[PDB]
């Protein structure tokens, strides 16, 4: 007969085995360097659809003290169908 | 118990096929209804032993 | 505060007909949002205007008038900037608990920040010197009924200077 | 129960003080004894609020004083946070606005206090 | 109960449904059949379309969206019965008006 | 249908739940409207 | 004997009564006679307004043991039933409110369902006004008797009782046995004169 | 408005449902009743009296509706 | 493919925005759509979707088709999707293989899916600019002999070419361009005569149209097969002989398709010649080498002929196998332990066994294989033949046989490797999220010293960085920034081993 669970089994099983430590080396940090600066690069680019502000109640003067800038980059219409131009 | 006069006397008595606690002292019922199996069920139902349940 | 575009259907039982709708409606609204706060929104405090009142429909059920009604009505809910002056109504040697004046005493400063003197060490010390005001941090809310709070947000007080009291 | 906008419009204690003021006053002339006794919470935050309101110097402003304020704080480009709190606190001294208002650093221009307090006192 | 031997009220068989629904009285049918018979309280939570309790909704793990629902007992039995089978009616509440 | 109405216990639409009612009340839709000063 | 065809398009009610049928010319085509037993059983929650608080004052002192009285009595507030057998009904009396509910016996005037178990049109239920009476089995006008099919040879009659307002209205009107003199389906007056009668 | 100008059965049976319920609940009264405890009897007398601050909202199939008031309707 | 269609959610959320990912992620579970019906399904207006569509097929994210009627249908690429997580694979590779330039390169082609020559060379030069100082300058012609070093190498390709509205169909113009893809100059570099210098952001026509280049992830993919091949011919048998492997496959790398079950027919003598001086070999040691390659059990490599001295080819698909074989056995073998790993390679090498057979091989006592059996068998790693006396198939009267199909496990393996990635990505950016107070709170004791830092940057303000009260936070913050660090670092790797999965499920699919 099994014993009755009194108790339930927890959320989580201790693992007797252990993950293994990551890679190390030049090449590694180099990689993780590169992404987190591709990431900023990524967030700064044009191609970063910015979500559209919002809950913004009054009008200021102050508005065009903080003012965030950056280019438009524009598609080639001629690769795509001119179906999709604003 | 009356949950307001704290009189504990209260009474079974058998309503038009209603069965209730009721408060003696202050006429307040403290417990309506009751469940109880039908026949046509009754009839389906098997009954269960000790025994066997325990195995 | 804030005003928030408040939408909401109102019953209003038969036996206040002869008054007219719109201050039974505000009656009514004014005790259904006191004091109670809102998820994601903040706490409320009174109706201030009703801007849409449609029809009155009827049910078959309980027979009373029921009202959709869109109106605007007044929410505290800090912009995580706004200045506040509130009274420090009790202290925990890890944070300290400050009231805003007969508003409400949920705002929970965890004391990490001021002036590199900090400590509670429970005999109700409001701050090791060298009427509170507050610089508020975030806001949370959470559903209480987990069984069959929700608004305290994190406040913090840095060097400010604080001439008038140290 | 659902709400369109949690930052609709940012108001003054001004106005809550008067709407506040209007809602004791009609309520004392809407005296009912049953709603009043459903929800007292109504009430206890009615009064509280008032009265943390009328201790500060909430009161004696109109709609032509915050308006005017309003317009004299435009011409000096601050943002509407910083006067809206200051015109809910009322500082006529320096030191506040100096240290105690947020955005000191090249925007006080060392000048534009004094006219600040002057608002102020206004 | 079925009868006098077990003190059972009488039984609206099908067609006198039939005749009220001919009469057209809704709300009298409604009556009869739902707060004269089994009468249950229910809240459904209109993001999950599931059932719920004391307006709370343990399947969305909120109480934003849970209803007040008036219900015949027999109807909430057969809900349960068909989640028993793995069939899960959602339901899609829509305002009165 | 009337079937599964009874059967969800709300209200038919044939008959008397065809079409809705509504309370003949003193009421002014779209009230004046206190303006706000600070904005 | 399943869920479907046992208990979803069918099922039994409370507040329900059968009963032996029997004749009584002395009554209008529109009423119909109840013993006072089952009126006594029966009962119609009556909510207590300002327009009968003093007749729902009166029944509730009359008590269950007198026929124009109450059964239970249920406060605005609280939902504690009040069983009228026990304690003095007359400070109960005294303290009703507005709004309250009183389960009073069915009395003059009361709307009541009536039905025939051999159902073949709409005719074979109706909506009378009842009027109590001291014998045993249900009596009506026996112009009446053509749409029910009934004859008096032992058969027995379901009664029916709405406790809602909405119900109650619209058992009158559109039940009414005024409002549905002639069938149907050619429009032939159903009620009409009956043997000794006719004769 | 290009329904009915009769009052039908059922418009009349669940105005007055609806009016007795409502009455029922301390609703005021505008036919200065005279010991008529029912509250279905006031409901008749106000509907004769055309009195019922009741406006019905008939509903084409389409979702296109009409509002008739109760003393707009021709009552039988 | 629900775990696919999650971690693709979460990578166009993360890379380009949200009303792109909500298009993506639409297309992804619906296929070919028109337009029209994508606006409508998705509660988008039409020209949120007209933005997210250009700035996908910009990015040879999705792509479109003309049907009956003129009717414009996009449908999206999934793995194409899956591919962005490669990128920085892609750039360490081209890192090692070239220099920098190279390296932005491919960068910038990755983070702008197709460019010209005058674009490219001159987004590449601007960014090679500000990495030097001294006021030296960069030229087009390195950016240009680099570039086209890498086309030549094939990885860098044209883009669909845009067919010649005038030559064909003149007059009403179709819904799209309708773009068509010519082989021969996928690699047909165009000359940009004019050289300049990129500006060094002081802040104060088109030669080379209609042809666009991007990324050919298929030469990275090849090349990665061939690095995991060497790699693993040296961990087993020799450098030397990885290097010999490495050297035909490299011989072979233009000479063969990217789908072939075997490489060309090279033999040693030409092997020789074109081994590098650095390996002081002899013919004969070569000829030994090869001869016991070819007995080397793992059949990399296979004779196919005695022609030409020793003539030699390559298992592709063999060799992909054996790595998928071995990474699985690798995983096992750290997830159960190295007994159940003992019993799934006796499986491996005996296809059909029963159990009892298992045990007395492996010598494992009763009551702990037949765990690992059951185990093992219940994780969908196993299957069972239920081979039976009568055809009823049905109870205690019927054979079972171990059976292990690498195809199968490889398949739930490369899921459950896209749930991995899923649960980390999940992981790092709810953490990112409820530390980005102290995210705002680093970027603005940053932001003091970048705003106005050499312009009346006083030194008494330094002291006033750490004055802000994140000096306890930072321990914090450094904690989540190893722990957001090792969550990237570990997915990358995980990435690596996708890599080979995939590639066994390309190699045995043929798609007739
Ligand atoms: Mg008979
Ligand atoms: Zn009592
Ligand atoms: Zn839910």
């Amino acid at each position: 007969l099994p014993d009755v669970v009194l108790k339930p089994p927890p959320l989580f099983p201790d693992t007797d085995y252990k993950p293994v430590p990551l890679k190390t080396g030049e090449g590694e940090e180099y990689m993780l360097a590169l992404k987190q600066e591709l990431r900023e690069t990524m967030k700064r680019m044009p191609y970063f659809i910015e979500t559209p502000e919002e809950r913004q109640d009054i009008e200021r003067y102050s508005k065009r003290y903080m003012k965030v800038y950056k280019e438009e980059w524009i598609p080639d219409w001629r690769r795509l169908p001119r179906e999709m131009m604003p | 118990r009356c949950p307001d006069c704290g009189s504990t006397e209260l009474v079974e008595d058998s309503h038009y096929s209603q069965s209730q606690l009721v408060c003696s002292d202050c006429g307040c019922v403290v417990t309506e209804g009751v469940l109880t199996t039908t026949f046509s069920d009754e009839g389906n139902l098997r009954e269960v032993t000790y025994s066997r349940s325990t195995g | 505060f804030v005003l928030v575009e408040m939408v909401d259907t109102v019953r209003i039982p038969p036996w206040q007909f002869e008054r007219k709708l719109n201050d039974s409606i505000a009656e009514e609204l004014n005790k259904k949002l006191a004091n109670k706060v809102v998820y994601n929104v903040g706490l409320c405090i009174c109706l201030f205007d009703i801007t849409k009142l449609e029809d009155a429909y009827v049910f078959p059920g309980d027979g009373a008038s029921h009202t959709k009604v869109h109106f605007r009505c007044v929410v505290f809910h800090p912009f995580l900037d706004e200045i506040l002056i509130g009274k420090i109504k009790g202290c925990s040697p890890e944070g300290v608990h400050v009231s805003l004046g007969f508003f409400d005493d949920i705002l929970i400063p965890p004391e990490s920040l001021q002036q590199p003197a900090k400590f509670d060490e429970a005999e109700q010390v409001w701050v090791w010197e060298y009427g509170e005001e507050i610089r508020f941090r975030v806001v949370d809310e959470s559903f209480v009924d987990t069984s069959p709070y929700t608004l305290v947000g994190s406040i913090s007080e840095p060097g400010l200077g604080l001439l008038s009291w140290w | 129960m659902e709400v369109k906008d949690a930052n609709s419009a940012l108001l003054s204690n001004y106005e809550v003080f008067q709407l506040l003021t209007d809602l004791k006053e009609q309520r004392k002339e809407s005296g009912k004894n049953k709603h009043s006794s459903g929800q007292q919470n109504l009430n206890t935050i009615t009064y509280e609020t008032l009265k943390y309101i009328s201790k500060t110097p909430c009161r004696h402003q109109s709609p032509e004083i915050v308006r005017e304020f309003l317009t004299a704080l435009k011409s000096h480009k601050l943002t509407k946070a910083e006067k809206l709190q200051l015109l809910n606190h009322r500082p006529v001294t320096a030191v506040e606005i100096q240290l105690m208002v947020e955005e000191s650093e090249e925007r006080l221009t060392e000048e534009q206090i004094e006219a600040l307090l002057h608002t102020v006192t206004s | 109960t079925e009868g006098r031997s077990r003190d059972g009220g009488l039984r609206l068989g099908e067609m006198e449904r039939d005749c009220l629904i001919g009469y057209g009285a809704s709300m009298l049918l409604l009556e009869r059949l739902m707060i004269s018979s089994d009468a249950f309280e229910v809240d459904v939570c209109g993001q999950c379309g599931l059932l719920g309790y004391s307006g709370w909704c343990h399947y969305c793990k909120s109480s934003c969206h849970v209803s007040s629902l008036r219900i015949p007992y027999a109807c909430k039995l057969l809900f349960q019965e068909l989640q028993s089978m793995n069939i899960i009616p959602r339901l899609k509440l829509s305002k009165y008006n | 249908g009337v079937s599964e109405c009874i059967i969800m216990g709300i209200p038919m639409n044939i008959g008397t739940g065809l079409f809705k009612l509504l309370h003949k009340a003193d009421r002014d839709p779209n009230p004046p409207k206190r303006p706000l000063i600070f904005d | 004997q399943g869920r479907f065809r046992g208990n979803l398009s069918g099922k039994r009610v409370d507040f329900s009564g059968r009963t032996v049928i029997s004749p009584d010319p002395n009554l209008r085509i529109d009423e119909v006679a109840v013993p006072v037993h089952v009126a006594k059983i029966l009962t119609f929650p009556e909510k207590v307004n300002k327009a009968n608080i003093n007749f729902l004052r009166k029944l509730v002192q009359n008590g269950p043991e007198v026929h124009p009285g109450a059964n239970f009595i249920q406060q605005r507030h609280t939902q504690m039933k009040r069983f009228l057998k026990y304690g003095n009904r007359e400070k109960m009396a005294q303290e009703l409110k507005y709004g309250d509910i009183v389960e009073r016996h069915l009395i003059d005037g009361d709307v009541v369902l009536f039905n025939r178990q051999p159902s073949l049109h709409k005719l074979s239920i109706m909506a009378h006004l009842a009027r109590v009476k001291p014998h045993r089995t249900f009596r009506f006008n026996e112009c009446v008797c053509t749409p029910y099919n009934a004859d008096f040879d032992g058969d027995e009659m379901n009664l029916h009782l709405p406790q809602t307002e909405e119900a109650k209205a619209e058992a009158l009107v559109l039940m009414g046995t005024k409002a549905n003199l002639v069938t149907p389906r050619n429009g032939e007056p159903l009620i009409a004169a009956i043997q000794d009668f006719l004769t | 408005r290009i329904t009915t100008p009769y009052m039908t059965k059922y418009e009349r049976a669940r105005v007055l449902g609806t009016r007795a319920l409502q009455i029922a609940m301390c609703a005021p009264v505008m036919v200065e009743l005279e010991g008529e405890t029912d509250p279905l009897l006031i409901a008749m007398k106000e509907l004769k009296a055309r009195k019922i601050p009741i406006i019905i909202r008939r509903y084409l199939p389409d979702g296109s509706y009409e509002d008739w008031g109760v003393d707009e309707l021709i009552i039988t | 493919t629900q775990a696919e269609i999650k971690l693709c959610s979460l990578l166009l959320q993360e890379h380009f925005g949200e009303i792109v990912e909500k298009i993506g992620v639409h297309l992804i579970r619906t296929g070919s759509q028109p337009l029209r019906v994508i606006a409508h399904d998705t509660g988008t207006s039409l020209d949120q979707v007209k933005k997210a569509l250009c700035v996908l097929v910009q990015h040879n994210l999705v792509s479109y088709q003309v049907h009956k009627r003129g009717v414009v249908e996009y449908e999206a690429q999934c793995s194409r999707v899956l591919r962005m997580l490669r990128y920085p694979r892609y750039i360490y590779t081209t890192k090692t293989l070239y220099s920098d330039t190279g390296e932005l390169i491919v960068e910038e082609l990755l983070l702008n899916g197709k460019l010209t020559m005058s674009a490219v060379v001159k987004k590449v030069a601007d960014r090679l600019t500000e990495t030097m100082e001294d006021g030296k300058t960069m030229d087009y012609a390195e950016v240009s002999n680099t570039f086209v070093r890498l086309a030549d190498t094939h990885f860098v390709q044209r883009c669909p070419s845009v067919p010649t509205t005038e030559n064909s169909d003149p007059g009403p113009p179709p819904p799209a361009p309708t773009l068509v893809i010519n082989e021969k100059d996928m690699y047909l570099v165009p000359k940009l005569s004019l050289i300049g210098k990129g500006k060094r952001r002081r802040s104060s026509p088109i030669p080379d149209d209609g042809i666009y280049w991007q990324a050919n992830l298929d030469r990275f993919h090849q090349h990665f097969r061939d690095q995991a091949i060497v790699s693993a011919v040296a961990n087993r048998m020799d450098q030397t002989s990885s290097e010999i492997v490495r050297t035909m496959l490299r011989m072979s790398e233009i000479t063969t398709s990217s789908s072939a079950p075997f490489t060309q027919p090279l033999s040693s003598n030409e092997i020789f010649r074109s081994l590098p001086v650095g390996y002081n070999i002899s013919k004969q040691v070569l000829d030994q080498y090869l001869t016991l390659l070819a007995d080397d059990p793992l059949e990399f490599v296979g004779k196919s002929g005695d022609s030409g001295g020793g003539m030699y080819v390559i298992n592709l698909h063999k060799a992909l196998a054996s790595l998928a074989t071995a990474t699985l056995e690798s995983v096992v073998q750290e997830r159960f332990g190295s007994r159940c790993a003992r019993i799934f390679r006796l499986v491996l090498q005996k296809k059909h066994i029963e159990q009892k057979q298992v045990e007395d091989f492996a010598m494992i006592p009763a009551k702990e294989a037949k765990d690992m059996l059951y185990k093992m068998l219940s994780e969908n790693f196993m299957s069972l033949q239920e081979i039976p006396k009568t055809p009823d198939h049905a109870p205690s009267r019927t054979f079972y046989l171990y059976t292990v199909n690498i195809l199968s496990a490889a398949r739930m393996l490369l899921h459950r490797c896209y749930k991995s990635i899923a649960n980390l990505i999940e992981r790092r950016q709810f953490e990112t999220k409820e530390n980005k107070r102290l995210l705002e709170k680093s970027q603005r004791v940053e932001a003091i010293i970048a705003s106005m830092q050499a312009t009346g940057a006083e030194e008494a303000q330094l002291q006033e960085i750490e004055e802000m009260i994140t000096a306890p936070e930072r321990q914090q913050l450094e904690t989540l920034k190893r722990n957001v660090n090792k969550l990237d670092a570990s997915e990358i790797q995980v990435d690596e081993t996708i890599f080979l999965l995939e590639s066994y499920i390309e190699c045995t699919m043929k798609r007739q």
